[PDB]
RNA sequence: CGGCCGCAAGGUUAAAACUCAAAUGAAUUGACGGGGGCCCGCACAAGCGGUGGAGCAUGUGGUUUAAUUCGAUGCAACGCG
């Protein structure tokens, strides 16, 4: 059993993200349309779907390798 | 020590004891993450503001999976 | 299998659970649900609700059999008494009688003293 | 309280519209005794709702605010030695003074901009049973319906 | 003990048979005999029900009603 | 309320099964004279009556054997 | 202690030295009860806002001082004389 254990450096107090909308559809329809969720420094959600729902192409247009086709994410 | 994790698939190929500490770490864990972990008994053990997304309608926080998945 | 039509239903109540069983003319079990093994444990289970489960959770279990009507016998002193054996009439169960076989010792054995 | 019975309050009806259910809700967004600054506020937050519905009040207030109203709370019975909580009806009056002090309790998290903003965005996903104030109806009922075995 | 009500009943109501035995018996059977107990308890029973005799001579209380 | 046996004055017996049936409750107990009004004599009579047609199977001990 | 009875546990008959000015019975007025019944009060419940978390003002204990004047110090002392 290993012991791993993050810490955190500096605590965030407001929110993290407040997204609105990203349009993100790579060639297809858009697996979603609208998406404007917060978080004011929630937890978890803990994202599920099937094999091909979109789940980690949303995660990068979230963090930046990939960017949303229109709108805006914005960190704290 | 950063204060979002995105940690995409953690469970993937750990080793049942290291899913362990992994949760222990996460319960743990006083900041903020997001992940998509497709594991059941690990968005039910942590999660509580699930985003079920789906080609044509999107869940945002129906609970604490629990009530989810028994009305689904 | 076997489609047996009609059977019985053993109801033993008490004042700590509500052991809900069901079984044939001739005694042989086929399925039953306690009110505690359905996620009840503690104070719960000695409330007339908590039996309701036992009687709802005893309709499967025994589905594959096929019963259409049903021969009631209660059991013991509790509360999972009357709760049971409405549960029984909205499951699909058709209740012929209901019959309270009870042991009542005609002044025999010596009961116990634990309670001061 | 204990000996008498009290019979109400006459509270004004709502200057802009003629309501008595909306100076109810001002008054309980309203803080610190300051009711200039509460109006503004909350006719504000169905400014930027009654455009996002099409109709001016009728959805604005009466649907998306009984989305949120819960019918069975539960409250405490310690009677003789017990501490469990009986699930109990909650009165018509109740029912509304429960939402509109749940709906601003949601609507005092979530910071996003002025408090206009902040309630304006909570009004709106009470209409589709989505927001944190709807979230509390299921918090208490699902409670409630738990504890179904007292009565 | 036994209902059968052979029709049309859908009602169980054994009210006729269930204040037979288990009200009282079921409830009392189990603990307590004590052979002394039980005629002191029934001593104090039926003295406690003569004085009800006794309040049944007791309406000649004016109290101005 | 007595008007049963106080006017046939006899011992009862345990072959007269159809005016037991009459002192019997639906579980197979005896009806106290309470209820019934025999008097305190006739009762010692019917009691014991009563437990000697058990014993020959004209009566049940309980609704159910 | 002695005598008698008893397999034993013990029973029965039965004192004295020394010490106190009381011990005890029934009843009365209160007080009290983790006794009973009724009733009231921001007492609880239903709500709003504070204290306890931090900087400062003030008072008090302690500690120090040559002096840290004296008094108040449960509720009813501690922004009190
Ligand atoms: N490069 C791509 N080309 C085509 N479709 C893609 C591409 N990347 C993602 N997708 C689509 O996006 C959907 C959701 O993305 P994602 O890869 O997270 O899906 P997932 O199968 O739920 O996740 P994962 O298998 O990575 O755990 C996929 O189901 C897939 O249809
Ligand atoms: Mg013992
Ligand atoms: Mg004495
Ligand atoms: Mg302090
Ligand atoms: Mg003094
Ligand atoms: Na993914």
């Amino acid at each position: 059993n290993p012991f791993i254990r993050f810490e955190q450096d500096k605590k965030l107090f407001r929110n993290a993200l407040e997204v609105e909308g990203l349009t993100k559809g790579f060639d297809n329809g858009p697996l979603f349309k609208n998406l404007n969720l917060l978080l004011e420094v929630g937890e978890k959600l803990a994202v599920l779907g099937t094999n091909g729902v979109g789940k980690s192409t949303l995660l990068k247009t979230l963090v930046g390798d990939l960017q949303p086709d229109s709108g805006t994410v914005k960190w704290s | 020590k950063p204060n979002i994790l995105i940690m995409d698939q953690p469970t993937n190929h750990l080793d049942m004891e290291s899913i362990e500490s992994l949760n222990m770490a996460l319960e743990l864990y006083q900041g903020t993450l997001i992940f998509v972990s497709h594991d059941r008994e690990f968005v039910s053990s942590l999660a509580t503001r699930i985003l079920e997304i789906t080609p044509e309608r999107v869940i945002d926080f129906s609970g604490n999976y629990e009530d989810y998945l028994r009305s689904k | 299998r076997k489609q047996v039509s009609d059977g019985v239903a053993h109801i033993h109540a008490s004042f700590n659970n509500t052991i809900v069983t069901i079984t044939d003319r001739q005694g042989n079990a086929l399925g039953w649900a306690t009110a505690g093994g359905s996620g009840f444990r503690g104070s719960r289970k000695s409330t007339p609700f908590a039996a309701q489960v036992a009687a709802e959770r005893c309709a499967d279990a025994v589905k594959e059999y096929g019963i259409k009507n049903l021969e009631v016998m209660v059991k013991g002193p509790g509360p999972g008494r009357e709760s049971t054996i409405r549960a029984l009439n909205a499951a699909g169960f058709r209740i012929t009688n209901i019959t309270d076989v009870t042991p009542i010792p005609h002044n025999g054995c010596r009961p116990p003293k634990k309670r001061r | 309280p204990r000996r008498r019975v009290i019979g109400q309050r006459k509270i004004l009806p709502d200057p802009k519209f003629g309501s008595e259910l909306l100076a109810k809700f001002v008054n309980i967004l309203m803080v610190d005794g300051k009711k200039s600054t509460a109006e503004s506020i909350v006719y504000s937050a169905l400014e930027t709702l009654a455009q996002r519905s099409g109709k001016s009040e009728l959805e604005a207030f009466e649907v998306a605010l009984e989305n949120v109203r819960p019918t069975v709370e539960v409250k405490s019975r310690r009677v003789g030695g017990s501490t469990y909580q009986v699930p109990v009806e909650v009165r018509p009056v109740r029912r509304n003074a429960l939402a509109m002090r749940w709906i601003v309790e949601a609507a005092r998290k979530r910071g996003d901009k002025s408090m206009a903003l902040r309630l304006a965005n909570e009004l709106s996903d009470a209409a589709e049973n989505k927001g944190t104030a709807v979230k509390k109806r299921e918090d208490v009922h699902r409670m409630a319906e738990a504890n179904k075995a007292f009565a | 003990i036994k209902v059968r009500e052979n029709e049309p009943f859908d009602v169980a109501l054994r009210r006729f048979k269930r204040s037979c035995e288990k009200a009282g018996v079921l409830a009392e059977v189990r603990r307590r005999e004590f052979y002394e107990k039980p005629t002191t308890e029934r001593k104090r029973a039926k003295a406690s029900a003569v004085k009800r005799h006794a309040k049944k001579l007791a309406r000649e209380n004016a109290r101005r009603t | 309320f007595c008007r049963f046996t106080a006017e046939g004055v006899q011992e009862i017996d345990y072959k007269d099964i159809a005016t037991l049936k009459n002192y019997i409750t639906e579980s197979g107990k005896i009806v106290p004279s309470r209820i019934t009004g025999t008097r305190a004599k006739y009762q010692r009579q019917l009691a014991r009556a009563i437990k000697r047609a058990r014993y020959l199977s004209l009566l049940p001990y309980t609704d159910r054997h």
